[PDB]
């Protein structure tokens, strides 16, 4: 939104458009690279007193996870994992990691 | 079972009753499914929620048992320490298995779930339905007349069986100035035997109490104008009651026709009891000398009431042989439009683990000690009418009638010293849509003197506390006037300091001694010590807010909380004063009415700060149609008035208000 | 009476007073006439020229016998049938055969064979000359007029307002007025209450249970009377209303406001077909007075009620709600938004300001009773010449809000780039598939194209939305821009 | 008389003692430090 005053004098030319955009309106699919480095200071989530972290990403209408690729019972686990994931914009633009 | 289903569990958080604390600000919130949410936070002495929350659990009928909704009541305020007022941790499997898969109009006992025999800290009204894929329960009932009973009207997670009740012994002595309700047919029948006709068809009055789901009835009198009972009727109820207010609904016997009600009234249980304790841990200000709001002498008590006169109201006092179109006024619905009798009684309460119903005959000592509490004084009421506008559909000349209790009613009198009515006049069109009364420079006045007991020793406290509330309320407007001006916080602090000087100055206003009155009871001992207790409490709150500095939102919370108490502390359940009711008439036909308390126009010689806020002031008032809820598209009339009230000894002071 | 003395001698006090100034501070007024017609239960309607009545059933002159009052001009040269009321297509209300009471209470906008009386309303508009209201003071100095006499063949009954040859007797009502003794003051009124109830002694033909304390009337009336009032000058500035509910079936309204006062009511210009109507109008009110001592009166102003109605073909029956506002002593009152409430149901807000300028010169009135008036002197300070600049006119005698009160205006361009919508959830998985882009503010709108499928394409083919309007440069007078 | 800290403003007696052997505890107070 751009809201601005103009002079009442009718002899004054109208202002131009302030902004323009590329008409990339359609399904501009983009490849997403998720880089997971490490985590630390993580809390236990159940009575076992341990935590076994993994990344689940909700991407648009799809779900991405690697629940079986983790290091058990580690306080400051190193991941170093990369996810090669597709994404159609602006339909799957909402990536909850 | 062994078949998991998507059960939607819907729980509604409705309202709290009889909770500890002042202006408590509880929040009920439950999260689920990886989501973060917040719920509305509700503040007040008796906070309302009216919010539904639900969750979807894919458990079997025997598994959803272990996944309850974690309802908590967390009291969060900025001026004092937060607290948990109770929480509920009961299974939800029992409810699904039981028929309907739901409970309706039930309360949750608020306490610590694992604290045995802790006692109730108030109750939360809720509803719960468990809806499986093949089940439905969108239909709920919250009818307030059905959950009055304190037994099996709630769910007990804490204190699963450890409830404690009380026996409320109602000593009912007598009633006076009752309306005639006995079927008029007797007036035509008695003439068959040569008896004279009259307007004194006496009913068959008796004492009846209905509360907490239970009703008691005792000895019935017949054909009696001014009944005496001297009966003690004891009704059991929970000490931490699930009812905030007690209803007085007495059905008089009628030997001629079906039994009916002459009048009704209500008494708040928050005014005569303190089941949550009289002392809150909320010492607003920089001083906390007792580690509590202030130092109390009682710190909690059972509901109790000394001998006092009860003012009952209902439909018009005129006697008829026809059905009353406003019967509901006598059924405890809304409020009455006429005074319908004076009832005197007292309450004694015993704390017990069991409920019992008993009736006892009073000893002479209970009568003589009550009769000696009977006194009458002359009171002075003045009202002036400055203008009247926005009239509609005027067919005839308009007159109004105003009376106090049973005094000043033109149909119940043959001769009175002064009029309660004025000259009839025609309405004049305003040129667009409305008519007005052409009073010109003549401003009609009504002066009446009612006669009733002297409670001025408690009245001064009421206006004292309200006067303080009124001066403090002004503090809120001034800071908001500065807020729109884009003032600094320092400017707000300056206004707070100016307000504080007035706030402490008002704390110098002395409290009356109510122990001198021979009719004073232990309840008055409660009132006196509570009044001195709370008077110091506001004194403590004063000054301290000037010593410190704060952002406006904090200053506003301070005044709002103190204002609620200052007004609440002006409450007095022992109200022996009939109110003032005014009707607008077309000819002799009732059109619209209003009900006015006299305490806001009341004067005392003790000082200006013991007077009502409208004492000698111009006021704008509106009347409402019979059974009106809103002014709608058109309201009866807009009237400008000035009122003054006080004792006959205050006559000399009236002049400054004239 | 005890603690009291006589305020003055006996004065004539007619049961009703019909002498009133209904034009006091009025610039416009709508008059109405009730034409009654009757018939036999077995017959048809007949007309009588003397069957015109007032609202109270009193006899009045025919509509065509009404002449223009001084200082006024007619807007309507003739009476028209009033169809802005709950009447039938012929402009009549109908009622069932009237009983001996001769006071019809049941009226409907429908004709029935058992209805033997009908009433039509005539409507005629009048507006004041934009000059002086002096004509109102010349003919309304008296509080009441006439000798108070009614004529009868025998005193006590069958009285008439006109003399007949058979009228051997006449009757008129007299009233006395008492004043409190200064030893007790006005409080002396309580020296009567509870005292006079025991005061009555009848040793003559004058016999009443209420004698001495009162006569004629069962109970003596009381009043406060003033011989003066506190005059004010009032101007109402109606700029614009926003977000008003529509009353018409077609989701539009034709609102006009009525400024409701204790004895005044004026109608604003009606704005057609909009829920955000702009008036930019000023209404001027004269001789506004409040009774009482000025020391406390100035601090206790009356509420002003603004009643909005949605104009329609059957009249503005659909009342939109009433707003409560207050004037100030500001010479050019600042505009502010005030709520309109109907039935305790707020229906929108109005941007307006009001003034109630204190006049030094009091209103002059007479206290009933044969006494010398306390206000024997008049303070002849300027009546209306020390007032702030009066508003400009848009039409004859139609005022606009002064530019000193109006905001300075600017041309405002609102340029919006509507890339797309988000968080569209699932509204039936159909009705959010093609959401439009529309902008409305102040009755001004922007329209745009609609895309059939924005579920797979949340972005728009056309993202251009543009509005150009005149706005207030003042934030207080400039409403939040709506979309 | 010993008083309990009871809830709801009550101050009940928990119990008391009756000592008729008070003479048996008589001693000389100033035979020690004072």
């Amino acid at each position: 939104f751009k809201i601005y005053p103009l002079p009442e004098d009718p002899a004054i030319p109208m202002p131009p458009r302030q902004f323009h955009q590329l008409a990339a309106q359609g399904p501009q699919e983009c490849l997403v690279r998720i880089y997971i480095v490490r985590a630390f200071g993580l809390q236990p989530k159940d009575p076992n007193g341990k935590c076994d972290p993994y990344i689940k990403i909700s991407i648009g209408k799809k779900s991405v996870s690697d629940q079986d690729n983790y290091i058990p019972c580690t306080l400051e686990p190193v991941f170093g994992k990369m996810f090669e994931l597709t994404c159609t914009l602006p339909l799957e633009k909402d990536l909850k990691i | 079972s062994d078949k998991p289903q998507d059960f939607q569990i819907r729980v509604q958080v409705i309202e709290g009753r009889q909770l500890p604390g002042v202006n408590i600000k509880p929040v009920v919130k439950v999260t689920a499914a990886g989501q973060t949410k917040r719920t509305r936070i509700h503040k007040g002495n008796s906070p309302l929620f009216n919010e539904t929350l639900f969750f979807n659990l894919f458990d079997s009928p025997g598994e959803l048992f272990d996944e309850p909704i974690f309802i908590t009541v967390v009291d969060s305020r900025s001026l004092r320490t937060d607290a948990l007022l109770g929480e509920f941790r009961m299974d939800v499997g029992t409810i699904y298995r039981e028929p309907r898969h739901a409970y309706l109009r039930k309360w949750l006992l608020l306490s610590d779930p694992d604290d045995f025999s802790a006692g109730a800290r108030g109750y939360l009204k809720t509803s719960l339905c468990v809806l499986g894929p093949g089940d439905e329960a969108p239909l709920e009932r919250k009818d307030p007349s059905e959950d009055k009973e304190d037994i099996e009207s709630n769910l007990l997670r804490p204190t699963g069986v450890a409830l404690r009740g009380a026996h409320f012994c109602l000593k009912v002595f007598r009633a006076e100035d009752l309306p005639q309700m006995d079927d008029a047919v007797m007036d035509n029948v008695k003439q068959i035997f040569g008896f004279e006709s009259n307007k004194k068809n006496l009913v068959d009055p008796f004492v009846e109490v209905s509360f907490a789901g239970k009703m008691l009835c005792s000895k019935i009198l017949e054909k009696t104008a001014n009944p005496q009972w001297n009966q003690n009727i004891t009704l059991p109820a929970m000490f931490p009651s699930m009812c905030e207010k007690m209803r007085i609904r007495i059905i008089d016997w009628d030997r001629l026709t079906h039994n009916d009600i002459v009048a009704t009234t209500y008494l708040s249980m928050s005014k005569i009891s303190a089941p949550g304790g009289e002392i809150e841990e909320e010492p607003a200000g920089a001083v906390k000398p007792s580690k509590a709001s202030d130092l109390d002498d009682y710190l909690g008590f059972l509901p109790t009431f000394g001998p006092c006169y009860i003012n009952l109201y209902g439909s018009p006092r005129e006697f008829t042989g026809f059905p009353d179109p406003y019967t509901e006024l006598n059924t405890g619905k809304g409020e009455g439009v006429a005074y319908r009798g004076r009832l005197l009684l007292s309450l004694e309460t015993k704390l017990v683990e069991h409920s019992e119903q008993k009736v006892e005959d009073l000893p002479a000592d209970d009568i003589l000690r009550v009769e000696k509490y009977l006194r009458r004084r002359k009171y002075s009421l003045f009202a002036a009418f400055y203008s009247a506008t926005m009239l509609q559909d005027v067919d005839d000349a308009i007159q109004f009638e105003v009376s106090i209790g049973n005094y000043g009613n033109k149909f119940d009198m043959t001769c009175l010293p002064l009029a309660s009515t004025t000259q009839y006049s025609r309405a004049v069109f305003d040129g667009c849509h409305y008519y007005y009364l052409p009073w010109g420079n003549v401003k009609p006045v009504v002066v009446l003197s009612s006669y009733w007991e002297d409670i001025s020793h408690r009245i001064e406290t009421q206006n004292q506390l309200l006067g303080i509330a009124d001066r403090l309320e002004a503090g809120l407007e001034q800071v908001h006037l500065a807020l729109k001006a884009q003032c600094s916080t320092e400017d707000v602090d300056s206004l707070v300091a100016q307000l504080t000087d007035e706030l402490i100055a008002g704390c110098s206003q002395p409290l009356g001694d109510i122990h001198e009155t021979p009719s004073a009871t232990h309840l008055d001992q409660y009132l006196y010590q509570l009044r001195t207790h709370h008077l110091s409490q506001i004194t403590e709150a004063a000054l301290a807010l000037k010593l410190g500095h704060s952002e406006l939102p904090a200053a506003l919370e301070q005044a709002e909380d103190w204002l609620l108490r200052l007004r609440a502390l002006a409450e007095e359940p022992q109200n022996s004063l009939p109110d003032i009711v005014i009707w607008m008439l077309q000819g002799d036909k009732r059109v619209a009415y209003q009900r006015v308390p006299a305490h806001q126009v009341l004067f005392s010689r003790r000082g200006a700060n013991y007077c009502g806020k409208n004492c000698g002031k111009l006021q704008t008032i509106f009347l409402k149609y019979p059974m009106e809820k809103v002014p709608g598209a058109r309201m009866p009339v807009q009237i400008r008035v000035k009122l003054w009230f006080g004792l006959s000894v205050d006559e000399k002071e009236f002049n400054q208000f004239a | 009476s005890a603690g009291w003395t006589w305020a003055g001698d006996w004065f004539v006090c007619p049961e009703k007073t019909l002498l009133h100034d209904m034009d006091a501070g009025h610039l416009s007024f709508v008059e109405e006439v009730f034409e009654n017609q009757t018939r036999l239960p077995g017959g048809q309607w007949i007309y009588m020229s003397d069957n015109y009545t007032d609202v109270n059933g009193e006899k009045v002159l025919p509509k065509d016998d009404i002449e223009c009052p001084l200082g006024w001009k007619w807007e309507d040269e003739e009476w028209s049938t009033d169809l802005n009321r709950a009447v039938d297509e012929q402009g009549w209300e109908y009622s069932i055969t009237i009983p001996p009471e001769r006071k019809p209470k049941h009226w409907v906008p429908a004709e029935k064979m058992y209805y033997t009386h009908r009433r039509r309303r005539w409507v005629r508009l009048r507006r004041r000359d934009l000059s002086q209201m002096e004509a109102l003071k010349r003919h309304r100095q008296a509080e009441a007029e006439g000798e108070g006499w009614e004529y009868a063949s025998l005193f006590g009954w069958k009285f008439h307002l006109e003399y007949r040859k058979t009228d051997a007797f006449r009757r008129r009502r007299w009233r006395r007025r008492m004043e409190p003794l200064e030893k007790t003051g006005p409080a002396a009124v309580f020296a009567l209450e509870g005292a006079l109830g025991g005061v009555m002694d009848d040793k003559s033909e004058d016999s009443m249970s209420v004698s001495t304390l009162s006569f004629g009337v069962n109970r003596p009336t009381i009043s406060c009377i003033f011989d003066y009032g506190n005059r004010y000058h009032l101007r109402c500035y109606m700029y614009q209303a926003r977000d008003l509910a529509a009353m018409d079936k077609d989701s539009f309204s034709d609102p006009y406001a009525i400024v409701s006062f204790l004895h005044q009511s004026q109608k604003t210009v009606v704005v057609k077909n909009t829920l955000n109507p702009t008036w930019d109008q000023t209404l001027i009110f004269y001789e506004i007075e409040i009774f009482g001592e000025p020391a406390t009166v100035a601090e206790q102003p009356p509420s002003i009620v603004v009643e909005l109605y949605d104009h329609d073909t059957y009249g503005a029956d659909e009342f939109m709600g009433r707003c409560i506002c207050q004037p100030s002593l500001e010479r050019m009152p600042r505009l502010a938004w005030f709520p309109l409430t109907r039935g305790s149901q707020p229906s929108g807000e109005l941007l307006a300001s009001f003034e109630l300028i204190q006049r030094e010169k009091p209103a002059i009135h007479h206290i009933p009773g044969f006494e010398v008036q306390e206000t024997s002197r008049i303070l002849d300070e300027s009546e209306d010449t020390d007032l702030p600049y009066p508003p400009p006119q848009r039409e004859a005698n139609i005022y606009m809000v002064p530019q000193n009160i109006k905001p300075a205006l600017q041309r405002t361009a609102i340029e919006i780039l509507a890339w797309g919508l988000r968080n569209m959830k699932s509204y039936q998985l159909a009705n959010i598939s093609s959401p439009s882009l529309v902008v409305e503010c102040g009755g001004q709108t922007v329209q745009s194209c609609v895309i059939r499928n924005l579920r797979k394409n949340p972005n728009f083919d056309i993202c251009t939305l543009f509005m150009e309007v005149m706005l207030p440069r003042e934030e207080l007078y400039c409403p939040p821009i709506t979309v | 008389k010993v008083i309990d800290n009871r809830q709801f403003g009550r101050r009940p007696v928990v119990g008391q003692c009756t000592i008729r052997s008070l003479e048996s505890f008589l001693c000389d107070p100033y035979s020690a430090e004072s």
